[PDB]
RNA sequence: UUUUUU
C-alpha cells in the first residue's frame, strides 16, 4: 500500500479497488480506509528542506515541485539521519490529522536506496577527492546503425569518461538536442549501470515528451513555458539528488539541455551587483551556474558525476559567447556542431578541429590515442564540411571504429 | 620493406625509398616520413 | 607534542596514543583535544603553529594550512601585546608553546613564541620592511632546463630560449583556454623543485578546476594553496591576500620565494566582483578602480638588493570573446616584465609546447643571460620570426630534440 | 536607464 503506486495506477483500477474496501480524492479515501484497518501505509519522494528546518518529500509527477501529496518530514527526523535536500526517502506514512494538510512520515525505511544508519556515516560530496576522468564511457553501439555514426565520431573527436564536464556547443538548429538523445541511447545500452538523468531547461515542450518516451532513465523538465525561478529551483533539486547518489558511490550522468538557458535563468534571478559584463550578464551571475556545471567530477572514493550539457553560440547576443567561454574554462570536453555543415544536411554536423577532450590519454588505450592523433592531423587541413563528409564516408565502410583503425593500416 | 613501431606511424608497414625515408599507406594518401633505424624494424 | 603534528597523524595512531595515556566514539578533533589536555595536566609543555592573521580589534589567530589559512577550530589566539612585542603582521608564520582554552574560552592560547618566520623572534623586531626594500630588475637567472634529455624538458628548454626567468620576475603565461598554460606551469614547478630546491615554492590556484588542485599537490615539491571555482570570489581574494603577505614576510627574511598563480585573470575578476562600484566602468565590464588591488598583487613580485626576491609566474586568459580579459591581460603586461604566449592554433595541431615565439619575451634579458647566450638567442629569434606560429614551433622542437641540452644545440648552430 | 560596455 504505497502512495505513489496508487498515483500511478489508472483511475479505473483505483475505483474498483476502493469499492472492494476526483482521482486525488479516491486515493485519499482509500489510504484513510486502509489506515482505519490498522494496516501500514507507505510513501516516498525526494527531500526538500525548507528554511524553517522541516522538509517535504516532493514527487516526480510534480517535477519535484510543491505537490498536494507531499510528505512532511519533521526536523528531528532530518537531524537523526543527517538528511539533506535531494535525499530520496521511502517510509511509512499517516494521513493528516485534524488541523493538518499533509501526510506525515512515521519511520524512514530507506534513504537513497540504502539503510538509514549508513546515511549518518558517509563522506560528504564537498569532501570527496576530485580527479580527472579515468573510466571511459564508450558511446559506440557497434550495431552498424546509421544513428551510431554520431556516437562513433564522438568517440574519436571528444571521448567521454565518468565524471566528465562536457558541452555540446553549437548555434540553434545545428543538432545539439538530437546529439544529446543519441548519447542518452548509447548510455542506456552500453552503460545500464549508470544512473541516467535528463534535465531539460527552457527548451521545447515536444522534446520533453520525445525524451521521456525515448531514453531509459529519469527525465526532469521545465520548458520555456515556465519562468526562470522554476528553472533554477528544479535544477537545484536535480543537482543535489545527483550529489547524494554520488555520496553512495554511484555513477550519475546528467544530460542538460540547455545549460546556456539555465545560466540565463540564474542571471534573471541574481541580485543586481551594480556591475554588468559584456552582453548583459551580471558580474556575479555566473558563480551559481559555474558551481552547477562544476559539480560534475570524478571521485577517487567511488562513483562519479558526469554532466553533458548543450550550449549556444553565434546567436548574435554576446551574452551567450560569455556564458559559453566561461563554461569552457570550467569543463573539460566540448563537442562543437557547425551550422555550415548542418545547412548542407550533413549529419552529424561536427566541427572536428574545435571539438576535443582534456587529458584524453586517461580515457583511451595507447594505440587508440595514437590512431586518433593521426586522424586529427589528417582532418585538420580540411574544411569543416569536407572533414565530416570524408570521415563519415570512411566510417560508413565498417561497423566499428576498431575495424576502421585496422583499415587505416 | 620496413615496419614502424614508434610514434603515430607505429603498427604500420612501408618501404624505404632512400634517417630512413619510409612512406606509410594511411587512409588513401601516402605519408612520406623519415624514421630512425631503431624507430623502424625490417619487414 | 605539537597540535598540527597530531592533526597530521592518522586517527588510529591517535587513539592508541591516547589510550596509552573511550576515544573510539568521539570525533578525531575530540581525540586530539583530550590528548592535549591530558598532556597539559602532566605539566609537560604543548606546542602549536600557524600563519598569523590580525583581526580589526588588534588581536590575531594562527590559521592552519589544512583550512587554507581560513578560520579554523584549532586556531591559536595571539594577544595584542604579543603582536606589539615582536612587531608581528599578517602572514608571519608563528611557532610556540600553547595552552588549552580555560573556562569561558573557545581557543588555544599562545604562551610564548619560539619562532617567527623560521628565525629568532628578536630578529623580527629588527628588520627592513617589504615596502622599504630597494627594487631591482632580476639579476640571478632561474634556469628551467633539466638537461635530462626528457621529452617534458622540451617545454623548459624552449622557455629558456624564448623568455628567461630570473629571481624576482613578474611573468605571465598568456593563452586562450586549453592552450597549455596549466601544464606549462606544472612543468615550471617541476623544474623549480629540481634545479632550485633552495627557493621557497608556493602554488596558488584561484578559480580553476578542482582535479588540478590534487594533481598539483601530489606533483610539485612545495606548498599548494587553492580556492577552486566551487568557491566565491570573496574567498579567492582573502586566500590570495594571505598567500601574498606570507611571501612578503619570507622575503623580509632574505628568502627567494616563487608563487605560481593559476589563474591571475580569474583573481582579477574576483577583485572586480568585490570592488566597490565607482560609477565608472571600463571596456569589458571592469570597474575603473578594480584593477588597482590585483595590480599591487602582481606587482609584489620584485628583486630585492638587500637579499632574497619574490617571483610570480601567473597564467592569463585571452581570446575569450570577453573584452574584460583583454583589458586585464594588457594591464598586467604593463605591470610585469615577462610573457610566455601559447597559441590555440598550435595546440589544435597537437604541437606541444604550443609556444608563440615572436610574442613571448622577457624585459632586460641581458641581466639573466651570458653574453654569448644572449647573442645566440638573438640570432635564433631573427631566424624564427619570418616563420608562422606552427612552423616556428615544429622547426624549433625538431632541432632541440636532436640534443639533450640547449648548450649542445647552440654548439650545433655553429 | 542613458553614457561606458561598443
Ligand atoms: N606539453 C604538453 N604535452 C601534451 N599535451 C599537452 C601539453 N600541454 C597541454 N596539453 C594538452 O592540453 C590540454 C589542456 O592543457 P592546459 O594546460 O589545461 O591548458 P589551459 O591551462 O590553457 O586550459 C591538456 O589536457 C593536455 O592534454
Ligand atoms: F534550437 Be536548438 F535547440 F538550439
Ligand atoms: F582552460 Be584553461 F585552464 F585556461
Ligand atoms: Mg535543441
Ligand atoms: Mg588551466
Amino acid at each position: 500500500m504505497n502512495l505513489t503506486e496508487l498515483k500511478n495506477t489508472p483511475v479505473s483500477e483505483l475505483i474498483t479497488l476502493g469499492e472492494n474496501m476526483r482521482k486525488q480524492d479516491i486515493i485519499f479515501a482509500i489510504l484513510k480506509q486502509h489506515a482505519k484497518s490498522g494496516e501500514d501505509i507507505f510513501g516516498d519522494g525526494v527531500l526538500e528542506i525548507l528554511q524553517d528546518g522541516f522538509g517535504f518529500l516532493r514527487s516526480a509527477d510534480s517535477s519535484y515541485l510543491a505537490g498536494p501529496d507531499d510528505i512532511y518530514v519533521s526536523p528531528s527526523q532530518i537531524r537523526r539521519f543527517n538528511l539533506r535536500t535531494g535525499d530520496t526517502i521511502s517510509g511509512k506514512i499517516r494521513p493528516p490529522k485534524e488541523g493538518e494538510r499533509y501526510f506525515a512520515l512515521l519511520k524512514v525505511n530507506e534513504v537513497n536506496f540504502d539503510k538509514p544508519e549508513n546515511a549518518r556515516n558517509k563522506i560528504l560530496f564537498e569532501n570527496l577527492t576530485p580527479l580527472h576522468a579515468n573510466s571511459r564511457l564508450r558511446m559506440e553501439r557497434g550495431n552498424g546503425s546509421t544513428e551510431d555514426l554520431t556516437a562513433r565520431v564522438l568517440d574519436l573527436a571528444s571521448p567521454i569518461g565518468r565524471g566528465q564536464r562536457g558541452l555540446i556547443v553549437a548555434p540553434p538548429k545545428a543538432g545539439k538536442t538530437m546529439l544529446l538523445q543519441n548519447i542518452a541511447q548509447s548510455i542506456a545500452y552500453n552503460h545500464p549501470d549508470c544512473v541516467l538523468m535528463v534535465l531539460l531547461i527552457d527548451e521545447r515542450p515536444e522534446e520533453v515528451t520525445e525524451m521521456q518516451r525515448l531514453v531509459k532513465g529519469e527525465v526532469v523538465a521545465s520548458t520555456f513555458d515556465e519562468p526562470a525561478s522554476r528553472h533554477v529551483q528544479v535544477a537545484e533539486m536535480v543537482i543535489e539528488k545527483a550529489k547524494r547518489l554520488v555520496e553512495h558511490k554511484k555513477d550519475v550522468i546528467i544530460l542538460l539541455d540547455s545549460i546556456t538557458r539555465l545560466a540565463r535563468a540564474y542571471n534573471t534571478v541574481v541580485p543586481a551587483s551594480g556591475k554588468v559584463l559584456t552582453g548583459g550578464v551580471d558580474a556575479n551571475a555566473l558563480h551559481r551556474p559555474k558551481r552547477f556545471f562544476g559539480a560534475a567530477r570524478n571521485v577517487e572514493e567511488g562513483g562519479s558525476l558526469t554532466i553533458i550539457a548543450t550550449a549556444l553560440i553565434d546567436t548574435g547576443s554576446k551574452m551567450d559567447e560569455v556564458i559559453y567561454e566561461e563554461f569552457k574554462g570550467t569543463g573539460n570536453m566540448e563537442l562543437h556542431l557547425s551550422r555550415k555543415i548542418a545547412e548542407k544536411r550533413v549529419f552529424p554536423a561536427i566541427d572536428y578541429n574545435r571539438s576535443g577532450t582534456r587529458k584524453e590519454e586517461l580515457l583511451t588505450t595507447q594505440e587508440e590515442l595514437q590512431k586518433m592523433w593521426i586522424l586529427r592531423k589528417i582532418i585538420h587541413p580540411m574544411g569543416e564540411i569536407d572533414a565530416m563528409e570524408f570521415l563519415i564516408n570512411k566510417l560508413a565502410m565498417t561497423k566499428t571504429n576498431d575495424d576502421f583503425f585496422e583499415m587505416m593500416k | 620493406m620496413v615496419r614502424v613501431n614508434d610514434g603515430p606511424f607505429a603498427d604500420f608497414n612501408g618501404v624505404v625509398e632512400e634517417r630512413l625515408k619510409v612512406s606509410v599507406s594511411i587512409f588513401g594518401r601516402a605519408t612520406p616520413v623519415e624514421l630512425d633505424f631503431s624507430q623502424v624494424e625490417k619487414a
